[PDB]
RNA sequence: AAAGAAUUUAAAACAUAUUAGAUUUAUCUGAUGUGUGAGACCGGUGAUUUCUAGUUAAUCCUUUAAUAAUAAGGCUU
RNA sequence: UGGAAGUAUAAAUCGAAAAGGUGAUAGUAUUCAUCAAAGUCUAAAUAUUACAGGAAAACUGAUAGCAAAGAAGUACUGUGAA
RNA sequence: AGAUUUGAGUAUCGUAAGAGGACUCCCUUAACUUAAGCAUAUCAAUAAGGGAAGGAAGAAAAAAUAACAAUGAUUUCUUAAGUAAUGGCGAAUGAAAAAGAAAAAGACCAAGUUGAUA
């Protein structure tokens, strides 16, 4: 074999040894430790994005990303001022890439909003947001009366219909057919209402005072993707005749057309 | 471990295992791969002889993560989801559910055809295939999806 | 130089099991050098409520 | 605004009015010390742009230089070396000589900082500059919190160092990506990290 | 079910979501160009382009641009703007 | 001629139109409809791929966002 | 410089803009994608065989270990660097 | 005579110098050596020479990657990798996106507007 050894060069007074890193350990754990106790979510890790990785290679793979475009801060209801302030990382550079994307991150800033709960600017219980939301509670009652009252009607199909196709998978696993292709029906009439309504631009941001429970990030409690079980599918007719080589190759050989498309038509 | 070595068997020798007549000198034909085509030439010629020269054409930046597309043969499919899984399923038919072995979940992006596959209906969902594969898993009963 | 040493998990662990499975057998204990010849039981377990007054 | 005006006038240096100007000014700094302190700016928006304020603490220095390429120092052009470094001539400073003026200001006046630069006029003979200095011991720079950062003793001989805009640029630090690989945070340091050879505690 | 993996239409499924924002002069840079350009007037070059375009050799005075711009299209750009100047006297 | 549901609710570019405030110039800057760009079919429709017969165009590979004509690099002698 | 019809810097000449740069095979054209240069500051994660204060060691044990275990860069040599 | 512009001397209050340079940022066109000779190349941002600082310094908020189900300031570590590429295509030299982590933070000038203007 035919060695290839980069040595002639003075490598003596390029040798990097690692005699540090077992007290670089020591040294990292004891500022993360004093961290949290000079403001217990200072390491929190402020939340991160859920994003795709990048080429063909990873593009199926999630990872977190550093920062919340403004887009996803507004489909979330949540100040783009206040966001860095509660934990929450803001990244202005990246534009958004896709509606699945928006509609993921804005789940995922929904679910830590409610998780969220921030104390009081001031400690004293005569702070004004602890008096304002005693100044309001019987408006909270009557604005809380009306959205369960108007979201329990319309529901009330939905909501059952579900149930229904929920007991058929069970009768189905101890008919089936019929609650799904009813359901579907149900779900875009609904949508199709929705379409033939201007919401609150901003939420209240949560605030009361509770026992403090102190968590050491937000990145772990909310898990980037679901876990994966085995799949099934029902194997129909139309799926056993498709053929995925002509498929391909007729995908391939188009895009190697466009050249004599443009070579015939420039003639 | 020192005390293994030949020095220590080699203790009371003069000449330390290295000869008398050629001696150990410093250097036994050059420093590294020197004299590729005029000494050393026999030496390149018997172990290594396509060394010298130029073949295909230069790639400037090459992307090596184009062409990052792992393989699986159609007889390896069924290790995807697991043995007890396979016989679960393994008197279904058109009509009935049977499980997808989605192999990019796993890391493999193209499905090659090699060996045999159980006679079980499957569906395999793949970014590519092959023309010997897809017909063994259509011959078998079952389809070939796409994805991505 | 080469001060620390890498060996593989699994062998680590099977020397491990050879080692503790090694403790129960009286002869090679006391071959050892331990003076075992009064003890009860060679795998010698007590009680969790003694230990928690010591 | 007026210095919207100034702006685009000043880019048109070919014209016959810039040019005659020009041609006074050059005049002029012929017969002066090299190096020497000027009331205000002769090109205001472009000094006011670098970083000039009119403010007390912000002063202005012009320094002469001699442009063209000079020499390898080396007696009668004798050099002991194998023919691919035998070359006297056409051999070029990396530093620009902005970069080089800025240096001799910056050793002159030893008690002030050098914050920009900014080229002036030139002739077939000379190149003109002129030199924004900062007062960092002055009350006024100081108390400002906007430019106090000049007060910071790693600040000291600026541009020897290699902060400059105008020494940075020889640096490398025009631009950033693939074309600038090997200028990513220092060419040397760079370079340093990449010939490390990491020997691990624990390794095969 | 999950797109293809070739082709002009290749990928994933997905909706995506960019602005095409135009850097671009205001209405008054016009007026501040033609106050310059009396102050100032033509370069050396830029009147023997004017030479050029007069005697109709047009081919010649992108020549000529090129050699002073080094741009093909920046050459076009300047042998606009010096014909657009013979236009307005 | 023969096989063919195709996957499912939070949206930004503006090709265009109609208005609002301005400029005369290689003229702009706002706001509201519309389609685009949309996808949830009801044993039959069918988007979509085969096979046969002509015609048309391209046909050794590459310049790694896509093409073209120059140029250059590949492979064999 | 790994950057190959030029990756970066500098010098001579030349020199823009009703903007424009990049998509590393030079050239023109049309699309597409992605940024918006030529001013400034910015903690944290990283380096350390000056020097000072400590702790360790499968290190050496007075021809060994620093040149130096005592008034060691000392005695002594040279015009001097040493 | 007066209103300005520029340039000086003097007085007062401060500022620079010198030591150290193990680590940090840079200027300079060394050679021995290797190629079994040698002239490009290697040695090699290496030695010597020169400048400047701090407890760390440098860099830092895209005229950046990529061609994707896309990312997103700087720095450092793992990997990509002795790979793409460079080379009397000889000897030899040789990165980077992606991907995994440590730590995380963004702010201003100029230009533009407001002028009983400060």
């Amino acid at each position: 074999a035919v060695s290839n050894i980069h040595f002639c060069k003075d490598w003596r007074s390029k040798v990097h040894t690692w005699f540090k890193q077992p007290f670089r350990k020591i040294r990292r754990h004891q500022t993360r430790v004093e961290k949290a106790k000079a403001v217990f979510p200072a390491t929190i890790k402020s939340l991160k994005p859920s994003v795709h990785c990048m080429n063909q290679r990873f593009n199926y793979k999630l990872r977190l990303g550093r920062g919340f475009t403004l887009k996803e801060l507004r489909a979330a209801k949540i100040d783009k001022n206040l966001a860095r302030t509660i934990g929450i990382a803001v990244d202005p550079r990246r534009k958004e890439s896709s509606k699945e994307c928006l509609n993921r991150n804005a789940q995922r800033l929904t679910e830590y909003m409610n998780r969220l709960v921030v104390l009081p600017k001031v400690h004293a219980a005569t702070a004004k947001r602890l008096v304002l939301n005693k100044k309001n509670a019987e408006a909270k009652t009557k604005k809380a009366a009306e959205i369960k009252k108007f979201i329990a009607e319309h529901n009330k199909t939905i909501k059952e219909l579900k149930i229904k196709v929920a007991a058929a998978k069970k009768d189905y696993a101890k008919e089936l057919k019929a609650c799904l292709k009813g359901l579907k029906k149900a779900q875009v009439a609904f949508a199709a209402q929705v379409a033939k309504k201007k919401t609150k631009q901003f939420n209240k941001l949560p605030v009361q005072q509770k026992e403090a429970k102190q968590v050491l990030d937000a990145n772990k409690v909310i898990r980037l993707t679901a876990p994966c079980t085995l799949e099934t599918k029902t194997l129909t007719k139309g799926m056993k005749a498709f053929d995925a080589v002509a498929h391909l190759r007729k995908a391939k050989n188009v895009a190697k057309a466009v050249s004599g498309i443009v070579k015939g038509q420039k003639k | 471990a020192t005390r293994f070595r030949q020095t220590r068997r080699r203790r009371g020798h003069v000449s330390m295992g290295y000869g008398r007549i050629g001696k150990h000198r410093k250097q036994r034909g050059g420093r590294g791969n020197a004299g590729g085509q005029h000494h050393r030439k026999t030496w390149f010629t018997t172990f290594h002889p396509d060394y010298f020269g130029k073949h295909g054409m230069r790639v400037f930046h090459l992307k090596a993560n184009k062409y990052y597309c792992p393989s699986i043969n159609v007889d390896s499919l069924w290790s995807l989801v697991g043995k007890d899984v396979q016989a679960q399923y393994k008197n279904a038919k058109v009509g009935e559910e049977v499980p997808v072995i989605d192999c990019v979940k796993h890391g493999y992006f193209k499905v090659l055809g090699k060996g045999f596959l159980p006679k079980q209906p499957v569906i395999v969902r793949a970014r590519y295939f092959s023309e010997k594969a897809q017909q063994k898993i259509k011959a078998v009963g079952g389809a070939c999806e796409l994805t991505a | 130089r080469k001060w620390q040493r890498k060996t593989p998990k699994q062998m680590r662990r099977f020397a491990v099991a050879s080692c503790i499975a090694a403790s129960a057998v009286p002869a090679l204990v006391s071959a050892r050098g331990h003076h075992i010849a009064g003890v009860p039981q060679i795998p010698l377990v007590v009680n969790s409520k003694s230990i928690s007054v010591i | 605004g007026a210095y919207k005006y100034i702006n685009a006038l000043n880019r048109k240096k070919q014209s016959d009015v810039l040019r005659f100007l020009r041609r006074i000014r050059c005049w002029e700094l012929r017969h002066l010390p090299r190096i020497h302190r000027v009331a205000r700016p002769t090109n205001p928006e472009r000094a006011r742009r670098l970083g000039y304020k009119p403010k007390s603490g912000f002063v202005i220095y012009s320094v002469r230089i001699h442009r063209g390429n000079r020499k390898v120092s080396a007696r009668k052009g004798i050099v002991h070396r194998k023919p691919a470094c035998q070359g006297i001539h056409k051999i070029k400073r990396v530093k620009s000589l902005q970069a080089i003026a800025e240096q001799r200001v910056g050793k002159h006046c030893g008690a002030l900082r050098v914050l920009n630069s900014y080229f002036i006029g030139q002739d077939s003979t000379y190149r003109f500059f002129e030199v924004i200095l900062v007062d960092p011991f002055n009350a006024a720079i100081r108390n400002d919190p906007k430019m106090n950062w000049i007060c910071a003793d790693k600040q000291k001989r600026r541009e020897a160092r290699g902060l400059t805009s105008a020494a940075k640029k020889s640096r490398g630090f025009t631009g950033k990506g693939r074309r600038y690989n090997k200028i990513g945070a220092g060419a040397r340091g760079n370079l340093k990290r990449r010939n490390l050879l990491q020997l691990k505690r624990y390794r095969s | 079910m999950a797109g293809i993996a070739v082709g002009l239409k290749r990928g994933y499924p997905v909706h995506t979501m960019t602005a095409k924002r135009h850097y671009g002069v205001t209405k008054r840079k016009h007026v501040v160009n033609d106050v310059i350009r009396e102050a100032c007037g033509f370069s050396a070059y830029e009147r023997h382009m004017m030479d050029l375009l007069r005697r109709g050799l047009d081919k010649k005075a992108l020549k000529y641009a090129k050699k002073h711009l080094g741009t093909h299209k920046r050459g076009l750009a300047k042998r606009d703007e010096i014909q657009r100047a013979l236009e307005a006297i």
